């Protein structure tokens, strides 16, 4: 009764979505053929959220895979779970984006949005009561940044009274996988701030650093990073499809962490990440999940929460656990650190509890933090943007494709107004 | 190993011939799945 | 990349000695300034600087000093004036002061002077 | 579908084409007859035929039969299409005017017809790769109007260049400065990106790395073929994150007059030293930045890096790339310009390079190719301009050019254009306070 | 409920620290694996003081191992009991201090306190009611004396109202295992006098004396010396984890020992230590323990109490015994010797009694004595610091790391004042 | 992760490097091919590096200006162990000329040498420092080493650069411009070095004649002894001990003043297999044999001078109690004199593994051994004699054109002699009791 439609933009979105559908197919016991091979009776109660029934008892995902150059699309189909997506849900052109926001947004990404919204309308009108939309993309590319924001601004004016969740791979502070990252990041964030309901900033530095100093892998290919991101996505939407003691869905979480309309950028985290060599050295207790949730080294963004003030916090637990322990742990972690929480809001933390833990795991927890320390990301991006833009570096690729130069200045001004709002709400007082 | 974060191993440890076919393409000016009979990566059949 | 930006909470894993680089290090921008408004354009379409913009006076290509351009009598890197005389340590300071081109180079042996004679 | 068209112009282009297409047949398992002993990764290069025969998407162009007849007679006579090898009657004779204004207009219609016939069979075309040398009469004069007519016909396709630059000390011809000036003055406006090599740097690399005291052109052609394979391997094979042919066009050319990268390959060692050396992900990308491993005879410590593209192949994981790039990032000897605060692009592919039997490189598990746009090319441009105006100050060799069809004012306007180019590089290098 | 966090600094701290956790893992019946293999149900009554419960009935220590070079941490992990420590508790740099106080306090040790206080804050807040901390280091080194005093002044600003104990190995008069030993020893005592609640002075010369004339060992390796120190560290806190007739914790001994806040340097001793030949020539009685406990040959510090006045004295007995005979012997030593005890404090000696002796032994006792004769220790260092400093030897290794030269003259005047606090009470 | 880079420069450096690396290979059980037979031990990471195919390559750089010393290594028994580029080779030697080795010939291959050093130091994961093996008298080992350390201090900031120097013997000397090269070496080296352990050939000749009972020694036995000394220095890094010493601790503990970094090295016991049958080798006897003037490996008598600092390194079946007792017995004597501003004069290190036996060698198989690095004021007499020889040759401007016409000006001779004349006054000012 609350269907979620999945949007996968770019090659980054395609690989992360191909891992995510694998993760929740394992969660709901769906084989790579498409049938059901499960043991519990609770795995079929809420399955229409992500899967559509077909003739012959086949469950197919409610996801659409949008790209421009079908190389990663072939690589998706040649995988383990590439045979479950319907071949009409694969949307692709015949020309590459080429790491150009102009080519993604104006020239090559304008003839494809007609087909994409045709498929999105076809999937969205089959739902009995649609909950919202989910998107997976990256802010350092051409198709995820260029056409993903176009898709956001189209489907949001098509469906105004729904919700939009974005899982966005923000630019890295030290990797620098693309030369034109500040241009693409600024021009995409300027659209996200107006047209997104919830944004989750997922960063590759924090993913790598969690994957060594907490998980202790030696050779972490992108399958592991996509698995961490997919575990976060599965933990966000768990109360929607599994029962519990205190249920909270995506709209309720957005209500309880967004106090002002421009402030919807979140830091994620996941809790029981146990080392490969140290699992007999730790105990499975709610204080030990909370201590790892609130660790500053466990964020999935390259920003330090100690540099700012936690506006709001949400925690979503999985497993059979006592409510007194959870409530007193959130109260203790709020009270013992009175310098990292804003003083004009009491009870900064929302708590939700679900009954079913993930497979092979006893308890679980997911942390979503709306913090003021996210201004460092936008500040670094704006400083790199002005450092490039003052010298007309790389501007001909953007200006020679029908983009005026006032677009860059208005994007910079909106980003600077946003960081000024963040600084004001950090410096505000109780009196 | 019930698919936890970090409970995975590389399928590409001792593998050669990382090729890729063109499963997706255009015919009669229509977006199509061209073949439906093509090997996966290195000549391997596509799981049935 | 004239600027290196800190990872805030992960900067320790990216320190110079931890990444097995034992030489001196380009500085890291610990603090980031905050602007307000759009940026005025200072350069031409071809990358040329506009006439009104002030310019630097150094070499446009770099400050690398090769083997045959470095001074014949290179000053030391560890300079402590703790036990020296008032005139013996004065010759050490003049020795470093004599060659300002080695101190300013991109290679740039930069001695750090501590103590009083 | 993601497919390219190769244009090999000049004797240098033809021999590099021979060494490239032998390697391509080796990787895709095509016998010299042209038939496989299913997989369709050859569709980037080879096109099927109803008789089960694979033909390349390449056009060999020359003005002399003695270099094309070796292709028509030798081992790969059954592979190449009969009309893909276009041959004139009389050579250009080291003359830009002969290659551009008299001899070049006789076969350009045939070359453009064959290019159009290949692009008609192409279903989605990534672009053209043009292999040529500056110092040759055909390879400069014909290539100039070939690029002009390609820009006229195909509006905005990628036209990548692989150019043999004049070496600073070793040189064969005498009118090499005239030809190089007169071809750069046109390809500056009618090229997208020009990856360059020269013979002296690859001679030095093959001497001090492979321990070959007496190299020939075959080793150089194989080393260039490895670079072209490393560029196109992201299209042909699957990787963690792969790079199209448009992405390093966009990420290495900051200004329209500055589209001259330098190519570097690592590791390039022999089987006697692969037994001793351990080639990890960090050591190969520390070797790419080393000036002794550059394939252009220049020192990048005297310049500032504008942009960089790294392409990895093989048994590679992303955090080794990240850590090695940060180790590079924290070095003082590597300097960057002040207006490029994000300078890198990274691409990763899975398949390791394929060894050619009879070759000289030992085959490895991982490799990396660097395409670096840097400021330290002003040395090459200034030295070449000095040789040009030193020869031209008293009007040497000018009657040969004038009597074949061009006005003498073209020399002065080309020299003034590259005088503007030197100012462009200097003013881009100038910092702002 | 009353937890103790162990901090190990240096290579001296790691070799003493590894032998300490080998001792109390045998008192509580903990195997090298980490599980419990014991006979009494009273051994698990108070085991949360030192151990953290894990899954499957496994107990891990609450100890963090700090060093600026993994040379000694590798030797600890390859020993018998090297598998019990949590692998996230090992904190290590990659460059040694080089027996330099400036490098270990300001230059090399300043980076490493970012990682230690993430581990200390993780273990301290997991407790129910933290009793206090504990440190094991040496004042003649670069890691123990350099960073080990940087950690003291950083965890005392965070946790002011706690108990800070140090088991510091002071330099020896004639051993001198470091040329720059008094620079590190004077600049560290200057930091201990303001930031520490109790301090136990241990000297390697005194441990050589016991293993020669009392234990009669032909080959006394450091495995046996680190046993003597670790038999005192477990005897002080034995009333925290075992029941008794009259019990005393870490705080109760510090209240009854320290009359003025600057006077907190003690001299430890252990009592039933006997050679193997004289095992059958000796009778076990409480007067046999009290005779050896007060013996001047049995102190673990190179200071003779016959040259000074006992300010306060403690004894922590172990084993089932009669409270009359314990209280009779401490009175008997005070009445005869009216010159070695101060006159404005009656009944200097405090007594505590535990019920569980160490395994294989019938009775025990641990001696803690605050004496005026500890000024002998601070006066032989202040004569060697001033001998070197007036000729300005070895300063360029210290002043060249930014350290001001007035900090050396402040460490003199804080420690030259400390010997004048002790003189006026003799 | 305790790595250490060896730089062997000169013919003396190459031969000492051969004798050292043979001992290292036998200690860690590595074949001359490069691979361990059968055999997860990692203790060799101080000196070797794991190729993925199970082959170990040394962390040493061999530098020379003449091919006939390196070609013996390239065609010898260890031709498969060393990396081909780690054996760098010049074309024409400096020929006992500091100016040739510093300005004309040495300025060419220094970029290649520093490139290889950069590759090795980037391979290292935690770096203790560099050990430079050279000789003061030789043209390459003086001239090239001077600017090698200058550019090495430019490149790497404040890392440890230990020296193993072949000091010119007071009577035996192969060359004739040896005082010129030694003065022009040490004057530059004074501000660009951390510690310089010095051994000269005459004292080792006397030791090998009296103690080992070899009537006609060659360079092979001397280089074996020097290899034993450096193995005793690095054994605390490589193998576990009771209390051990790093590569920075005796840099700090033996240099009391900025101009004084010249200790002397001694080994004990150096005895033969016919006398090891008779002698009991205890802890006290070897450390009493270190302090004897005849057993010193520098031809100087420390009874004229006063000890500034001492560093002792024991190996084998040794207990700390006997070390303490024997050190007290040394301190209570009157013939051993210490300066008044050093009441704590010693540093001690102890290791467990006994010294290994190299077949074809000369030393016996022993259970315990000891090395000593001591800084005395009795090297001011050596400086005075060397300055005597320099002034006596320089009063007539002899052999001066061979330096002037090949790169250097003439005032550098006077400035270096003035620097050494100030160094004499430095030593005598330090050596005065208050
Ligand atoms: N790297 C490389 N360069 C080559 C090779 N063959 C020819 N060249 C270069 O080509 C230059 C001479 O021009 P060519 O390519 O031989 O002949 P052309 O370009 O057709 O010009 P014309 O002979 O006048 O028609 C020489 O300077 C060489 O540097 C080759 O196989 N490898
Ligand atoms: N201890 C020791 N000293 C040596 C050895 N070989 C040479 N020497 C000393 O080195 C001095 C001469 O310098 P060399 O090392 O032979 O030659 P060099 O340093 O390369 O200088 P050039 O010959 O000019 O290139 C002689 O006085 C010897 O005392 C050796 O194997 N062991
Ligand atoms: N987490 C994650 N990030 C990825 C993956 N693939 C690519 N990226 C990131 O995406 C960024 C580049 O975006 P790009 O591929 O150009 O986006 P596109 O142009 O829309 O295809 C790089 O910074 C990569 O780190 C993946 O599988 N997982
Ligand atoms: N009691 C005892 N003392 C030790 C031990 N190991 C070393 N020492 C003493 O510690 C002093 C030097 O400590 P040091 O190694 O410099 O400590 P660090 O610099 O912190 O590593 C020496 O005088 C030794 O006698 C040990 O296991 N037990
Ligand atoms: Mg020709
Ligand atoms: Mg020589």
């Amino acid at each position: 009764m609350r269907e979620i439609v999945h949007l996968q933009a770019g090659q980054c979105g395609n690989q992360i979505g191909a891992k995510f559908w694998e993760v929740i197919s394992d969660e709901h016991g769906i084989d790579p053929t498409g049938t059901y091979h499960g043991d519990s009776d609770l795995q079929l109660e809420r399955i229409n959220v992500y899967y559509n029934e077909a003739t012959g008892g086949k469950y197919v995902p409610r996801a659409v895979l949008v790209d421009l150059e079908p190389g990663t699309m072939d690589s998706v189909r040649s995988g383990p779970f590439g045979q479950i997506f319907r071949p009409d849900n694969f949307v692709f052109g015949q020309s590459g984006a080429g790491n150009n926001w102009a080519k993604g947004h104006y020239t090559e990404g304008a003839e494809l949005v007609d087909s994409v919204l045709d498929v999105v309308r076809k999937e969205a009108e089959s739902c009995d009561c649609l909950q919202g939309f989910q998107l997976t993309h990256s802010l350092g590319g051409g198709t995820g940044s260029g056409m993903g924001t176009l898709l956001i601004s189209k489907i949001r004016e098509e469906y105004p009274d729904r919700i939009m969740n974005t899982f966005s791979v923000v630019p890295s502070p030290k990797v620098s996988d693309t030369v034109v990252e500040p241009y693409n990041a600024t021009l995409s964030v300027h659209q996200l701030v107006e047209n997104t309901d919830e944004t989750y900033c997922i960063d590759n530095e924090a993913l790598y650093d969690i994957c060594f100093r907490t998980l202790k892998l030696t050779t972490p290919t992108y399958g592991d990073l996509n698995h961490l991101v997919s575990a976060t996505m599965s933990g966000v939407t768990t109360c929607l499809r599994f029962p519990g003691q205190l249920n909270a869905d995506l709209r309720k979480l957005a209500v309880n962490m967004v106090p002002f309309p421009r402030l919807h950028f979140f830091m994620p985290g996941f809790a029981p990440l146990t080392s490969r060599g140290s699992q007999q050295y730790r105990a499975l207790t709610v204080p030990e999940l909370t201590q790892q949730m609130f660790d500053a080294k466990n964020m999935m963004a390259a920003c330090d929460p100690r540099h700012g003030r936690y506006l709001t916090v949400a925690a979503v637990f999985r497993g059979r656990m006592s409510m007194k322990e959870v409530d007193e742990q959130m109260l203790n972690v709020q009270n013992k650190n009175s310098s990292y929480f804003v003083e004009w809001i009491p009870n900064n933390v929302k708590t939700a509890v679900c009954d079913i833990p993930p497979r092979g795991l006893k308890m679980s927890a997911t942390f979503i933090g709306n913090s003021t320390a996210i201004q460092e990301l936008f500040k670094r991006i704006s400083e790199q943007f002005t450092a490039m833009f003052r010298r007309k570096a790389f501007l001909h690729w953007y200006t020679g494709e029908g983009m005026d130069e006032m677009e860059f200045t208005e994007a910079e001004s909106n980003m600077n107004d946003l960081v000024s709002e963040y600084q004001q709400y950090q410096d505000a007082t109780a009196e | 190993l019930p698919l936890l974060p970090g409970n995975s191993f590389n399928r590409n440890v001792g593998k050669e011939k990382f090729h890729k076919s063109q499963h997706w393409g255009f015919c009669n000016n229509v977006m199509m799945l061209v073949s439906d009979e093509k090997p996966g990566i290195g000549g391997e059949p596509l799981l049935g | 990349m004239a600027t290196n930006y800190s990872a805030n909470q992960y900067e320790k894993a990216f320190s110079s000695k931890y990444l097995q680089n034992w030489s001196p290090t380009k500085p890291t921008k610990e603090s980031i300034s905050s602007h307000e408004g759009y940026t005025q354009i200072i350069a031409n379409d071809r990358g040329h600087l506009l006439p009104s913009v002030p310019r630097s006076k150094a070499n446009p290509w770099g400050s690398f000093m090769g083997t045959w351009q470095m001074p014949l009598k290179i000053p030391p890197a560890r300079v402590t004036l703790t036990s020296r005389t008032t005139a013996g340590a004065a010759s050490l300071t003049k020795w470093i002061q004599k060659n300002p081109d080695l101190l300013k180079a991109s290679n740039g042996l930069c001695p750090e002077i501590l103590g009083k004679p | 579908m993601r497919e390219c068209i190769s244009i090999h112009v000049g004797q240098a282009g033809v021999q590099i084409g021979n060494a490239c297409w032998e390697l391509y047949c080796l990787e895709h398992g095509i016998q010299p007859d042209g038939q496989m002993p299913g997989d369709d990764s050859f569709n980037t290069f080879f096109s099927e035929t109803g008789a089960g025969k694979h033909v390349p998407r390449a056009v060999f162009v020359d003005l002399e039969p003695t270099v094309i007849d070796e292709v028509r007679t030798g081992t790969y006579r059954q592979l190449f299409h009969p009309e893909q090898l276009i041959t004139g009657k009389e050579d250009a004779a080291n003359n830009y005017a002969r290659g551009h204004y008299t001899i070049g207009k006789e076969i350009i219609d045939l070359v453009l017809d064959r290019i159009r016939k290949l692009a008609d069979q192409c279903t989605g075309l990534q672009g053209f790769l043009v292999f040529h040398s500056f110092g040759g009469g055909t390879g400069s004069g014909f290539t100039s109007l070939l690029m002009e007519r390609l820009s006229v016909d195909y509006g905005k396709k990628s036209k990548l260049e692989f150019s043999i630059y004049p070496a600073p000390q070793v040189s064969t011809a005498v009118v090499e400065p005239y030809n190089s000036i007169l071809t750069t003055h046109t390809t500056l406006e009618h090229s997208d990106c020009a990856f360059m090599v020269d013979n002296e740097a690859i001679y030095d690399i093959c001497r001090r790395n492979l321990d070959i005291e007496r190299p020939t052109y075959t080793n150089l052609n194989r080393l260039i073929g490895q670079i072209v394979s490393s560029i196109t391997a992201s299209l042909r094979f699957d990787g963690a994150l792969n790079v199209d042919l448009t992405e390093f066009q966009t990420n290495l050319v900051p200004y329209p007059r500055i589209h001259f990268p330098l190519a570097t390959y690592a590791p390039v060692i022999s089987a006697e030293k692969a037994y001793h050396e351990q080639l990890s992900v960090a050591e190969i990308t520390n070797a790419c930045f080393e000036p002794a491993n550059q394939m252009v005879k220049c020192d990048p410590r005297h310049g500032k890096y504008m942009a960089c593209c790294l392409l990895y192949r093989g048994d590679v994981v992303p955090k080794d790339v990240n850590a090695a790039i940060a180790t590079i990032k924290t070095k003082r000897t590597i300097q960057f310009v002040d207006w490029c605060p994000t300078g890198f692009k990274v691409g990763i592919n899975y398949q390791p390079p394929t060894v050619v039997p009879g070759g000289d490189l030992a085959k490895v598990q991982r490799a990396v190719c660097m395409l670096s746009n840097t400021t330290a090319i002003a040395e090459a441009w200034a030295r070449l301009d000095h040789k040009f105006d030193l020869m031209y100050a008293k009007r040497a060799f000018v009657h040969w050019y004038v009597g074949e069809g061009m006005e003498e004012g073209e020399f002065s306007e080309a020299r003034e254009d590259m005088a503007a180019l030197e100012k462009d590089y200097e003013e881009v290098g100038v910092d702002s306070v």
